[PDB]
């Protein structure tokens, strides 16, 4: 269908591959327990 | 010799070329992405090379026929942007 064919070619012109493949790859923060051991949790409102 | 009426298809052949107005594929275009180049081709068949009359104003209707002097809006069939 062209008009589907039309949709994922302006999706893929919005979005390159290497934006998404580097937004997965981005790391993230755990939680340590450090000062006793105590669980050191990073807040989730202001993290990734 | 059928005449021009808003929203039909429409053939634009280079009178000296030979070639028709077509929306090429490359994008040449300055960090506009989604934006593509108006260029010539050989070729008719595809959807590239034809173009969609739309009115500029009011005073003109679709399905109406298109008259001398009148402002246009062309839309590429392919990639359903406008001749910018």
């Amino acid at each position: 269908k062209g008009e589907a064919i039309r949709i994922r070619s302006i999706l893929r012109s919005l979005i390159p591959l290497g934006d998404l493949v580097g937004v997965i790859s981005i790391a993230f923060q755990m939680p340590t327990i450090a000062k006793d051991g105590n669980v050191v949790e990073p807040d989730m409102s202001a993290g990734f | 010799h059928r005449t021009l009426l808003y929203g039909h298809a429409i053939l634009l052949r280079h009178s000296y070329s030979g070639m028709y107005l077509c929306c090429l594929s490359t994008s040449r275009s300055s960090t506009d992405k989604l934006a593509f180049d108006v260029g010539l081709q050989e070729d008719t068949t595809g959807e590239a090379c034809w173009w969609t009359i739309h009115p500029a104003s009011k005073q003109r209707s679709e399905g109406e026929k298109v008259r001398v002097g009148d402002d246009l809006i062309l839309v590429s069939v392919s990639s359903e942007r406008y001749l910018h």
